[PDB]
C-alpha cells in the first residue's frame, strides 16, 4: 500500500458481447408491443429498428 | 488483477506482457472494459504474493 | 526554469523497462506509439527532467 498509484494493484472486468446472428438470449428491459400488419409503423425487432 | 501500468494493454491491438502472454483481445473486439483501484483489498503491507 | 537535458546516444535502449522505475499511469507520446519504441529506432535521445 506504500507503492506508487501506477504500481497499485487493479481489478479488470472485461464484457464481450456476441452480436445478433442467433436468437437473441441477453436482452435488457424494453416492453414489448402487439404486432401489427398492412400498416406503415415504426418497428424494433431484437434491437433492430427501422 | 492486474497492475496500473498494464491496465493501457487491455485494448484491441495492443503489444505489451499481458497483451502477449497473458490475455489478449481481437482485433474486432467489441464490448466494455472496467477497471477500477482495488489498493485496499488486493494489498497487503508485508507483500501480497 | 533551469531544466535539465540529459544526451542518450551509442546505446540500446529498452524502453520496456522504463514502467519498472516510476510509478506513472500512461506513457504519452506523440509522434510515435509507446509499444512500438523497441523496433525502429533514432539518433539521439534527449531526457529533460522538471
Amino acid at each position: 500500500p506504500t507503492y506508487g498509484v501506477g504500481h497499485q494493484p487493479y481489478r479488470v472486468v472485461v464484457l464481450s458481447f456476441e452480436l445478433l446472428h442467433a436468437p437473441a438470449t441477453v436482452c435488457g428491459p424494453k416492453k414489448s408491443t402487439n404486432l401489427v400488419k398492412n400498416k406503415c409503423v415504426n418497428f424494433n425487432f431484437n434491437g433492430l429498428t427501422g | 488483477v492486474i497492475r496500473g501500468n498494464e491496465v493501457s494493454q487491455i485494448a484491441p491491438g495492443q503489444t505489451g506482457n499481458i497483451a502477449d502472454y497473458n490475455y489478449k483481445l481481437p482485433d474486432d473486439f467489441t464490448g466494455c472494459v472496467i477497471a477500477w483501484n482495488s489498493n485496499k483489498l488486493d494489498s497487503k503491507p508485508s507483500g501480497n504474493y | 526554469y533551469a531544466w535539465n537535458r540529459k544526451r542518450i546516444s551509442n546505446c540500446v535502449a529498452d524502453y520496456s523497462v522504463i514502467y519498472n522505475f516510476a510509478p506513472f499511469f500512461a506513457f504519452k507520446c506523440y509522434g510515435v506509439s509507446p509499444t512500438k519504441l523497441n523496433d525502429l529506432c533514432f539518433t539521439n535521445v534527449y531526457a529533460d527532467s522538471f
